[PDB]
């Protein structure tokens, strides 16, 4: 009436919960790159010679 | 000193009438010997001079 060893298991199942990968879009930056410093339009000379 | 590691002592206070005046009437207030560039390669000072002169001329502020 006691507990005895039974037949060895024939296989093992290991369960884990996993989600999946999306598409590669690689959206690097809101406003991207190093935007260049640049000329103010027209500007004009702010200096003249004497005479 | 400048913002580029070019430190130096003040050796003279040159009279304001003995300074080399420019064709615009101006007269520098700092005289910096041009021989600190060749061995120290602080090309950022030569760009800061032009950037600051352009800023003072156009009323701008460059980065």
């Amino acid at each position: 009436g006691g507990l005895t060893c039974a037949s060895a298991p024939q296989g093992t199942l290991r369960i884990l919960e996993g989600p999946q990968q999306s598409l590669s879009g690689s959206p690097l930056q809101p406003i991207p790159a190093s935007p260049p410093p640049q000329i103010p339009p027209g500007l004009r000379p702010r200096f003249c010679a004497f005479g | 000193a400048s913002r580029h590691g070019q430190k130096g002592i003040l050796s003279r206070l040159w009279p304001a009438e003995d300074m080399p005046f420019t064709e615009s009437g101006m007269v520098p207030d700092i005289l910096f010997n041009p021989h600190g560039f060749p061995s120290r390669m602080t090309i950022g000072m030569l760009i800061e001079s032009m950037a600051g002169k352009s800023a003072a001329l156009h009323g701008l502020c460059h980065d």
